[PDB]
């Protein structure tokens, strides 16, 4: 039965790093914004003892029944030597080592867009959803950018829908409201009862 | 002649409105009117 044989234990960061995702697709202004003021509000109330960190680069890739060393060094010429594989790769230790620290992290990926991108990797990182109560209400926002967002209005629908279609119970906690400073508090509270949690 | 004739136009124009009211248009345009008010706040706040 060792086909995949899962161990009983899996490594993970110490402390759980914090994914953003929705409302829709990121990289786009809504959804910056709408992460940055978050972002920001982590970034001042819990000043002192969180620091923030960008994901530039993919982080969909993190694998561990593959291959024992699959691009070990990069003067193979391989493949996936070349490919961008090893930077994700190595990125994947850098948020165990920012969690060893006992600091909280946040990871401002752009690539990751629904949970279950991120579900099955080693992270195991907590998935905040911030989310509009229905499309109509987003439509309407992404309207009030201007005519550059109008010619991504189509496919930043979709990404939506498909990410509301997921089940809550995947995600880890759920921003559901419209109001800044209530939903600002959503998540104060339940970081504090984390925090209060592992201490 | 006046106060009670008053008072009945009054009654029954009364249970006539609510009647009317309770119809399927009065009702699906104050349904319409109830959701675009609804999605106001939340623009709102959103745009905020």
């Amino acid at each position: 039965k060792q086909a995949e044989h899962v161990p009983p234990y899996d490594v993970v960061p110490s402390m759980r790093p914090v994914v953003l995702v929705g409302p829709s697709l990121k990289g786009y202004e809504v959804t910056d914004m709408m992460q940055k003021a978050l972002f920001d509000f982590l970034k001042h109330r819990f000043d002192g003892r969180i620091s923030i960190t960008r994901v530039t680069a993919d982080l969909s890739l993190a694998k561990r029944s593959v291959l024992n060393n699959p691009g070990k060094r990069t003067i193979i010429e391989r493949s996936s030597a070349r490919s961008s594989i090893a930077e994700v790769q190595s990125e994947i230790e850098r948020i165990f080592e920012l969690a060893k620290s006992l600091q909280l992290v946040v990871l401002d990926a752009d690539t990751i867009n629904h949970p279950a991108q991120l579900a099955k990797t080693s992270l195991a990182p907590i998935i905040v959803f911030v989310k509009v109560s229905s499309p109509k209400v987003l439509q309407r926002l992404i309207r009030s950018r201007g005519k550059s967002q109008m010619k991504h209005l189509t496919v930043q629908m979709m990404a939506y829908d498909k990410l509301v279609q997921c089940p809550p119970e995947s995600f880890d906690v759920i921003l559901d409201e419209n109001q800044l400073e209530d939903a600002c508090e959503h998540l104060a509270e339940y970081l504090e009862v984390y925090w209060r949690a592992t201490h | 002649g006046s106060f009670f004739m008053l008072n009945l136009v009054l009654g029954v124009l009364s249970g006539e409105f609510a009647k009317e009211r309770e119809r399927v248009e009065n009702r699906r345009a104050f349904l319409k009117l109830r959701r675009q008010q609804q999605i106001e706040r939340e623009l709102n706040g959103y745009l905020e």
